[PDB]
C-alpha cells in the first residue's frame, strides 16, 4: 500500500537520487547498509527482507558506468539490490538520438525487467518518481524511450517527472536546446505532473538564502531532493491534511496538457539567520510567492496562477494557514485566474523537515514546498525555443543526430509540439 | 427501540464521527474499550440508539467506517476510541479518491459500494425499530462528496421510509484546501436535494469564526472544528437517548422544520459557548442561551440569517427549566425580530426540552436553522464552478472516469434550482 | 452417549483439524496436557462426545489422523495442542501423494486405508452410542481428496446407519495453490454425493473474503482461516455437547436440511463476526446476529445465495435469548426475502437454541445454508476440468496409477448430474 518506483537516469537523475536516498535513509531511520535499529513509514520508498534489511523502490540507469560505479563503491553501496543499478558500456553524448534510438535501445529490456519486478512487490503503487536532465543525452533520449513503455505498460498510474532544464544564461552544453526539445513530446504525452528546475534559479537561491558564494551539485542536489521528500510526506507520515498523489493532481492540473507547476521550498535558511528570523507561517507562506524563490528563471509576476498546493510540514495549524492564505489572496501583485476562485490545495504533515547533517541548510520547526501551476513557466519554454530557432536554421549540429537514426524532421515536429504548449499556457490565462 | 445507524466517509467524515464517537461516549459513561462505567440508569436506558450489546457488557458503536484509503481507517483505529468500532464496520479500498467525485461515485467507490452497503445491511437487521440513518461527510474532496452521496442513493432505494439525516462539512472561499472543491461540491448537492430528509450545512470559515471570535483560541486546530460540530450532532438526536419536558424524534423535527420538501439544508448551532478564561464571570440561563443561540455569530455556515430570513427554527434545549421561560424567550425573538422570519408562517420556533444537560454543564441548547440565507452558500459554490467550468478547466479528471460534460451542465442546472427554491420565499 | 468420531486427512485437513482441537478443547475447558481445568460441570457433562476418559482424569480425543507424508503430523504433534492426541492414532506413509488423486485412491492410501480403517473401529468400538463420523479434509490436492474419499466409502459400508458428516476445503479459480485441482475434486465430489449424510463446502476464496470485508485483518494466514472453519464445527455438534431451549442432533439437522437425498452439499457461516478495533460500538442482540448471518458476504464459499434460492436453512443459535425474538427474527427473514427461498416448502428456516454460548462472546449463531446457488462452485470447477480435459492434459499421472480415461468421463458426468439437480428447483 502506498508505494513508489524511484527511477534515476543519466548523471543528474542519479545524482539527485544520491541525495534523495541519502535524505530518505535518514528520515526514516536507515542506515547506508539498509539495517534499521530501535510502523511502516518506510514502505512508501523501502521493500522489507526477512534479514531486517530495508531495500530501496529504486532504478538507477545511465548509459555509461562511471556515475553509477561510484553509487556501487561509495557509503550506499550496500543499500540497493546489485542488479537494479543497471549500466551499459556506451555514453550517450549529449545527443538524444544515442539515448532513444542506438545505444540505450539495447538496455531498455533490462531497464523494464526491473521495474516489473519492484512492481509486483508493491500493493496499490501510487505512482513513479522519475529523475532527469533534459539537457543529457541519456536525460532526454533514455528517458524518453522508458516513458512510452512504461506508459503502455502502466497506463493508470501517475507518472510525476523531476526534471533539471536549461537556464537563460547558465548551460553546460552546445546542444542542450535540441535535447530538450525533442524531450517536449515525452513531457506532454507519457507524464502527468512535471517538475521543471533549473541550476541557475537554485544557484542564486545558494547565494541570497544560504549564504554559500561558491556551490556545487551536492548542494543544488540537497534541495531537489528536499521538495520530494516534501510531496512523499503525506504518503509516508501522519498529517492533519493529508495528501494523497492523484488529489495533489486534482488540484493542480486544470487542464489535461496543464501539468507543469512551478515549485519552490521556504524556508531556505542557514545557521547564521535562522536563529533570528522569526519563522512563523505567515513568512514562510508569504516566502514561496517572492520571484526570489522559484527554482526556474521566470517571473510569476509575468503571469497568471492557475491553482497552488500549498504543501505544509512540521508544527502548523489549519488557523495559521488559513490567516497566511488570506494575506496571499489579498496582495494585488500575486494574480489568479478568474476562473480558480478557490485557488489554493493546502496540506498539513506533522513530521518536520530532515537535516542532512552535512548540508547547508539550517533546522527548522516548519516548512513549505509550494507546487504551483502558472502561466510564467511559458517565458522559460519562449527562451529555450528561441536558442533552438538560431541553431535549427543553419542545421547546426543536426547531421550527429541523422547520423544515429533519427529522423531530420523530428526537430520540426517537435519544435511545432512545443509552440502548441507554448501556446496552451497563454491560452488559458485570459 | 428507534435505533440509529451512523456512517462516516473520507477523512472529514471519519474525523467529526470520530470525535462525535468520543462525545456520545462521555455522555452515555462508556470506556475507550466499550465496557460501560456512568453514573446513571439513564445513560443505559437508551444506549442501543447508538451501541449494541455484546458479551460481558462490552457496547459496540453502530458505526460504519468508509474511505477509498487505508490511512485514516489506520488514524482512526490507533486514536483516542479507535478500539472501540466493530473490525469488520472498518470497509476500505487501496488507491484513493484523487479529490475526484467520479472516482467516488463511478470507479474507486462503485467497486467498494457492495462491501459498504451488505454491512449496513448487518447493523440495520440488527435494530429493533430502525428510525434512521445518520451520514458524516464532506462535499469538497472526492470520497464524501461522490461516494457518501452514492452511499446516500443506495440507502435510500433500500430504507426508503426511514429518515436520512446527514452532517455536510462544504466549501467557501476563504478557507479552502483544493482547486477542483467547486465541482465536487456541486456534482454532490445534486444528490443530497433528491434524497435526504435533513442536511446540516456546516462550514470551516464559521467554524473557525466560532474558534477566534467566540472561544479566543490562539490556535484553532481540525480537533478543535471536530469538536463543535459533534456537540450539534449530540444534540439533534437528545430526544431519542434522555427523558424531557417536550420529547422531538428526528421525524418530529423534520415535520416542523420542512415546509416544502427540497428546503431541508439546515444550518446548525451550540450555547453555551464561552470563552475558556471568562466562564466564571458568565450566568448560566434560558434568555442568555437565547442571545447567544440567536446571534449570526454563533451558527456554523458562512450566511449571516440577515441577509435573509428562517423558514423554521427548533431549539433543542436540555437542562432543569421552565416551560414558561423557554415559551417566553421563543416568543420575544421572533417578535422583536419578526423582519427575520417569514410571516406566511404563524410561529417559526419549534422547541424541545430535555431533562439531562450536557457533562459539566446546567443547560445547554442546540439550534437548527432552516433560512433562505442558505442561497448564499449555494450561490457562491455555483459561481466559483461557473468561473471554471466556462473554460472547462480541469474537465479532464472527470470525463476519464467515464463522466459526461452533460452531468456538469445538469448538476448547476439543479443548484440554481435549490438557489432559485430559498429565494422564492424570501 | 452420541459419541462421534473425527478424522483428519491431508495437509489441509489436519490443519483445520488440529485447530477445530483447539478451540472444542476450550469449550469443554482441558489443558493441552489432556487434563481437565474448566469452570464448569456442563462443560464436563459431555466431554465423552468427542473424547475417551483416560487414568488421572486426562482425556484422549477421539480424532484418526490420516496422511502420506509425516511432514504434517511432525507439525501436529509438535504444535500447540499436538501431545493431546493418541500416538497410535497417527497413521501415515512415507512418500505423498504427488497431489494425485489417483495415489490417494489406488496406490498410496490403499495400502495405508487396511491401518487406518482398524483404528476406526478401535474407536468406534469404545463408544457408548457412536452417532456419527466428522471428516476434515481438501477436494484439491490428493491426500485428502482421493484417500479421504477412499475411506468415506470404506467407513460408509461398514457404518451404513450412523451420520456421515464431512467438512470439505474445496477449489476456486482466483485463490489457487495447484494446475490439477480441477481434476482431483470432479474425482472427489464423485464420492461425496452418493456416500455422505452433510457435506459442508467452504471455499479459501471466501474465507479471505470474511477476513478482508469483516474482520479488517491486514495479513490473513491460514491460521486465521482455520479458525473460521473450526468456529462452524464446534457450532453444528453444540446442541449433543450442551444443554438448550430447542436440541437438534446432526441427525435433527439432516431431516430438516436435506429434502431430496443428494442436496446435501451445505454453506456455513457465522455469527458475530467483527472488526478487531470495532467491537465496543456493536450491540450483541439476535436482529444484528441475524443481519449479519443472512447476508452474502458471511457465507464461506463463493457462491452468492443471490443467485440461486434457499432450499433448507438451518440457524444453531447459542446463548440466554428469547423464542420470541429468535422465532420473529427467522420468520422477518424468509418474509422480506421470499425471492430467495423455495415457495414449495412452506417454512425453510430450523432453528436450534444452546443455553451455552462461545467463551467469550454473550450469544453466538452458526448458520448452515442449502442453496440452488452452490450450482455455481459445481459449475466452475466442472468448466475448469473441461478446458483440460478436451486435451487430456495431465492425465499420465493418473493414468500411470492404473485408472481409466473413463474414469474422468463418469466424474464429470456425474458432477454435471449434480449441478442439473441443483439447478432443477431453481
Ligand atoms: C469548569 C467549566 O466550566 O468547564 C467547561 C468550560 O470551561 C467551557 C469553556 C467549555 C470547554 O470547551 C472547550 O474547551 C471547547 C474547545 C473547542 C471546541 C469546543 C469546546 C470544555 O473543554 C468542555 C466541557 O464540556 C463538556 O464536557 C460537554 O459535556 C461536551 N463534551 C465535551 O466537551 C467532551 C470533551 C472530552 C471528551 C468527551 C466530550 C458536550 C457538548 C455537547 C454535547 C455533549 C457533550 C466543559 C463543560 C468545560 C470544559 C471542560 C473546559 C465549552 O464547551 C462546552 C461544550 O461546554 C466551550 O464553551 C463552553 C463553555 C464552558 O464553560
Ligand atoms: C473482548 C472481546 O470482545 O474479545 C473478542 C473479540 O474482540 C472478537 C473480535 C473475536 C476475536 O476473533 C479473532 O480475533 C479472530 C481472528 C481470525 C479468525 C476468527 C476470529 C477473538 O480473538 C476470539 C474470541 O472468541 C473466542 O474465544 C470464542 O470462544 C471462539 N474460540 C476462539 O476464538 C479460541 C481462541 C484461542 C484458543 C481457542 C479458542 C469460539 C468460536 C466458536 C465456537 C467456539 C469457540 C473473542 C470472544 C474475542 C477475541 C479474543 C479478540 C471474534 O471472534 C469470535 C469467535 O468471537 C472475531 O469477530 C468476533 C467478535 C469478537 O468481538
Ligand atoms: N543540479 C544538478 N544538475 C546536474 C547534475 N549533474 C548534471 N547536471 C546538469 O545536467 C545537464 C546536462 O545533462 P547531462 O549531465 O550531460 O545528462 P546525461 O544524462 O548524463 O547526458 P549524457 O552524458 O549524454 O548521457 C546540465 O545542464 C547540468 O547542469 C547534478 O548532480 N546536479
Ligand atoms: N472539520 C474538519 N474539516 C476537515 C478535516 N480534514 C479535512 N477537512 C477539510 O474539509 C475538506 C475535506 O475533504 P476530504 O475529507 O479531505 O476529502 P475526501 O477524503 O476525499 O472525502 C478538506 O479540504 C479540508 O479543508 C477534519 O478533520 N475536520
Ligand atoms: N484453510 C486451509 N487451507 C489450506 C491449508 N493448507 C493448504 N490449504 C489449501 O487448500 C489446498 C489443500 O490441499 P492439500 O491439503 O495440500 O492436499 P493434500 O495434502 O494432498 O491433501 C491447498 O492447495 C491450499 O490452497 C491450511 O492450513 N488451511
Ligand atoms: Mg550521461
Amino acid at each position: 500500500m502506498r508505494e513508489c518506483i524511484s527511477v534515476h537516469v543519466g548523471q543528474a537523475g542519479v545524482q539527485i537520487g544520491n541525495s534523495c536516498w541519502e535524505l530518505y535513509c535518514l528520515e526514516h531511520g536507515l542506515q547506508p547498509d539498509g539495517t534499521m535499529p530501535s510502523d511502516s513509514s518506510f514502505g512508501t520508498f523501502f521493500s522489507e527482507t526477512g534479514s531486517g534489511k530495508h531495500v530501496p523502490r529504486a532504478v538507477f540507469v545511465d548509459l555509461e558506468q562511471t556515475v553509477i560505479g561510484e553509487i556501487r563503491n561509495g557509503p550506499y553501496r550496500s543499500l540497493f539490490h546489485p542488479e537494479q543499478l543497471i549500466t551499459g558500456k556506451e555514453d550517450a553524448a549529449n545527443n538524444y538520438a544515442r539515448g532513444h534510438y542506438t545505444i540505450g535501445k539495447e538496455l531498455i529490456d533490462s531497464v523494464l525487467d526491473r521495474v516489473r519486478k519492484m512492481a509486483d512487490q508493491c500493493s496499490g503503487l501510487q505512482g513513479f518518481l522519475v529523475f532527469h536532465s533534459f539537457g543529457g543525452g541519456t536525460g532526454s533520449g533514455f528517458t524518453s524511450l522508458l516513458m512510452e513503455r512504461l506508459s503502455v505498460d502502466y497506463g493508470k498510474k501517475s507518472k510525476l517527472e523531476f526534471s533539471v532544464y536549461p537556464a537563460p544564461r547558465i548551460s553546460t552544453a552546445v546542444v542542450e536546446p535540441y535535447n530538450s526539445i525533442l524531450t517536449t513530446h515525452t513531457t506532454l504525452e507519457h507524464s502527468d505532473c512535471a517538475f521543471m528546475v533549473d541550476n541557475e534559479a537554485i544557484y542564486d537561491i545558494c547565494n541570497r538564502n544560504l549564504d554559500i558564494e561558491r556551490p556545487s551539485y551536492t548542494n543544488l542536489n540537497r534541495l531537489i531532493a528536499q521538495i520530494v521528500s516534501s510531496i512523499t510526506a503525506s504518503l509516508r507520515f501522519d498529517g492533519a491534511l493529508n495528501v494523497d498523489l492523484t488529489e495533489f493532481q486534482t488540484n493542480l492540473v486544470p487542464y489535461p496538457r496543464i501539468h507543469f507547476p512551478l515549485v519552490t521550498y521556504s524556508p531556505i535558511i542557514s545557521a547564521e539567520k535562522a536563529y533570528h528570523e522569526q519563522l512563523s507561517v505567515p513568512e514562510i507562506t508569504n516566502a514561496c510567492f517572492e520571484y526570489s524563490n522559484q527554482m526556474v528563471k521566470c517571473d510569476p509576476r509575468r503571469g497568471k496562477y492557475m491553482a497552488c498546493c500549498l504543501l505544509y510540514r512540521g508544527d502548523v495549524v489549519p488557523k495559521d494557514v488559513n490567516a497566511a492564505i488570506a494575506a496571499i489572496k489579498t496582495r494585488r501583485s500575486i494574480q489568479f485566474v478568474d476562473w480558480c476562485p478557490t485557488g489554493f490545495k493546502v496540506g498539513i504533515n506533522y513530521q518536520p523537515p530532515t537535516a542532512v547533517p552535512g548540508g547547508d541548510v539550517a533546522k527548522v520547526l516548519r516548512a513549505v514546498c509550494m507546487l504551483s501551476n502558472t502561466t510564467a513557466i511559458a517565458e522559460a519554454w519562449a527562451r529555450l525555443d528561441h536558442k533552438f530557432d538560431l541553431m535549427y536554421s543553419k542545421r547546426a549540429f543536426v547531421h550527429w543526430y541523422v547520423g544515429e537514426g533519427m529522423e531530420e524532421g523530428e526537430f520540426s515536429e517537435a519544435r511545432e509540439d512545443m509552440a502548441a504548449l507554448e501556446k496552451d499556457y497563454e491560452e488559458v490565462g485570459t | 427501540m428507534r435505533e440509529i445507524v451512523h456512517l462516516q466517509a473520507g477523512q472529514c467524515g471519519n474525523q467529526i464521527g470520530a470525535k462525535f464517537w468520543e462525545v456520545i461516549s462521555d455522555e452515555h459513561g462508556i470506556d475507550p474499550t466499550g465496557a460501560y462505567h456512568g453514573d446513571s440508569d439513564l445513560q443505559l436506558e437508551r444506549i442501543n440508539v447508538y451501541y449494541n450489546e455484546a458479551t460481558g457488557g462490552k457496547y459496540v458503536p453502530r458505526a460504519v467506517l468508509v474511505d477509498l484509503e487505508p490511512g485514516t481507517m489506520d488514524s482512526v483505529r490507533s486514536g483516542p476510541f479507535g478500539q472501540i468500532f466493530r473490525p469488520d464496520n472498518f470497509v476500505f479500498g487501496q488507491s484513493g479518491a484523487g479529490n475526484n467525485w467520479a472516482k467516488g461515485h463511478y470507479t474507486e467507490g462503485a467497486e467498494l459500494v457492495d462491501s459498504v452497503l451488505d454491512v449496513v445491511r448487518k447493523e440495520a437487521e440488527s435494530c429493533d425499530c430502525l428510525q434512521g440513518f445518520q451520514l458524516t461527510h464532506s462535499l469538497g474532496g472526492g470520497t464524501g462528496s461522490g461516494m457518501g452521496t452514492l452511499l446516500i442513493s443506495k440507502i435510500r432505494e433500500e430504507y426508503p421510509d426511514r429518515i436520512m439525516n446527514t452532517f455536510s462539512v462544504v466549501p467557501s472561499p476563504k478557507v479552502s484546501d483544493t482547486v477542483v472543491e467547486p465541482y465536487n461540491a456541486t456534482l454532490s448537492v445534486h444528490q443530497l436535494v433528491e434524497n435526504t430528509d435533513e442536511t446540516y450545512c456546516i462550514d470551516n470559515e464559521a467554524l473557525y469564526d466560532i474558534c477566534f471570535r467566540t472561544l479566543k483560541l490562539t490556535t484553532p486546530t481540525y480537533g478543535d472544528l471536530n469538536h463543535l460540530v459533534s456537540a450539534t450532532m449530540s444534540g439533534v438526536t437528545t430526544c431519542l437517548r434522555f427523558p424531557g419536558q417536550l420529547n422531538a424524534d428526528l421525524r418530529k423535527l423534520a415535520v416542523n422544520m420542512v415546509p416544502f420538501p427540497r428546503l431541508h439544508f439546515f444550518m446548525p448551532g451550540f450555547a453555551p459557548l464561552t470563552s475558556r478564561g471568562s466562564q466564571q464571570y458568565r450566568a448560566l440561563t434560558v434568555p442568555e442561551l437565547t442571545q447567544q443561540m440567536f446571534d449570526a455569530k454563533n451558527m456554523m455556515a458562512a450566511c449571516d440569517p440577515r441577509h435573509g430570513r428562517y423558514l423554521t427554527v427548533a431549539a433543542i434545549f436540555r437542562g432543569r427549566m421552565s416551560m414558561k421561560e423557554v415559551d417566553e424567550q421563543m416568543l420575544n425573538v421572533q417578535n422583536k425580530n419578526s423582519s427575520y422570519f417569514v410571516e406566511w408562517i404563524p410561529n417559526n420556533v419549534k422547541t424541545a426540552v430535555c431533562d439531562i444537560p450536557p457533562r459539566g454543564l446546567k443547560m445547554s441548547a442546540t439550534f437548527i436553522g432552516n433560512s433562505t440565507a442558505i442561497q448564499e452558500l449555494f450561490k457562491r459554490i455555483s459561481e466559483q464552478f461557473t468561473a471554471m467550468f466556462r473554460r472547462k478547466a480541469f474537465l479532464h479528471w472527470y470525463t476519464g472516469e467515464g463522466m459526461d460534460e452533460m452531468e456538469f451542465t445538469e448538476a448547476e442546472s439543479n443548484m440554481n434550482d435549490l438557489v432559485s427554491e430559498y429565494q422564492q420565499y424570501q
